[PDB]
């Protein structure tokens, strides 16, 4: 979808995520990937649920880059 | 808190400095140890914005440039964070400012996308090289421009960097601009140099992104600056 979109939902949804301080969603919202607002909430929701394989309660950047892999395709 | 497998990068994470200080010097080793994640007390320290044992760690002599397993050095991770007196700190000590890490992004594309101002010109003092493209040939003005950060727009332009290079869908940071509608960042470039000639991948130059009215706009500024300069 839309890139401004797509930062919109990524940045709503986070917002009561917590996550580490260097994290940047940019780095996915730009990718040309074209994923629906469903997929969104799903690498969001699978980010925070591996919170916990590793464990860590907090939300960091390898969460993401898992997720979205994961997630997109 | 616990986010690391090692227990003194969890006291880096938490703040504990003085039980980090009593465990490494009771054993300097334990300094430089990378957990299950290749990040050490420093990492971690940065990540939390800890200036204090950020101090300590460089007091002793770590390695401020070694990345994790996803390529983020301490710089990385300091200049996304916003750690203005970390990244002060990282860079008297050598920190390398054209590090990239796994996305293929340095430092600077990390300030640039969320606006912090005051590190991206201690990296640009610091030699970060302005042009930088990341994995997907975006820079770190694609980031700014379609994300409306004018301000940052500025800095970048008056580090000298170019507004006319391509990522990978085809785009200059003009289309970027364009797209989302950021009216003044769009403005600003054109008045430096962006064309609103470059086809992206789908064929359409920045004019044919924008709304019409921004359109109209570009294209008279784009013939002010074709006349004069």
């Amino acid at each position: 979808m839309d890139r401004r979109q797509k930062r919109l939902i990524f940045s709503t949804i986070t917002s009561k995520m917590n996550l580490s301080e260097e994290v940047d969603l940019e780095d996915y919202v730009a990718r040309p990937d074209k994923i629906s607002g469903a997929d969104i909430n799903s690498i969001c929701q699978e980010s925070g649920m591996l919170a916990v394989r590793e464990n860590r309660y907090i939300v960091l950047a390898k969460d993401f880059e898992k997720a979205y892999k994961t997630v997109i395709k | 808190g616990c986010v690391s497998n090692i227990m003194i990068c969890n006291l880096a994470y938490s703040g504990k400095l003085d039980e980090l200080k009593e465990r490494i010097l009771a054993d300097k080793s334990l300094a430089t140890r990378t957990d299950q994640d290749s990040r050490t007390a420093l990492h971690w320290a940065c990540s939390a914005g800890h200036t204090e044992i950020v101090e300590f760690l460089l007091q002793l002599g770590v390695p401020v440039n070694d990345k994790d397993d996803a390529g983020w050095s301490p710089l990385h991770i300091a200049a996304s964070a916003g750690f203005d007196e970390i990244v002060k700190a990282l860079l008297v000590k050598g920190a390398h400012v054209n590090a990239v890490n796994q996305n293929g992004c340095t430092p600077l594309h990390y300030a640039a996308s969320k606006n912090r101002h005051e590190i991206a010109v201690m990296l640009l003092e610091g030699g970060a090289n302005p042009d930088a493209k990341d994995h997907y040939d975006a820079t770190a003005m694609h980031r700014a421009a379609a994300k409306g950060n004018l301000k940052m727009v500025h800095i970048l332009l008056f580090y000298k960097a170019s507004t006319n290079i391509q990522d990978t869908e085809g785009n200059t940071p003009l289309h970027l601009a364009c797209d989302e509608e950021r009216v003044e960042e769009a403005k600003f470039l054109v008045t430096q140099g962006a064309s609103i000639y470059i086809e992206n991948k789908e064929e359409k130059t920045p004019l044919q992104v924008a709304k019409g009215g921004l359109g109209l706009i570009l294209k008279r500024l784009a013939e002010g600056e074709e006349a004069s300069m």
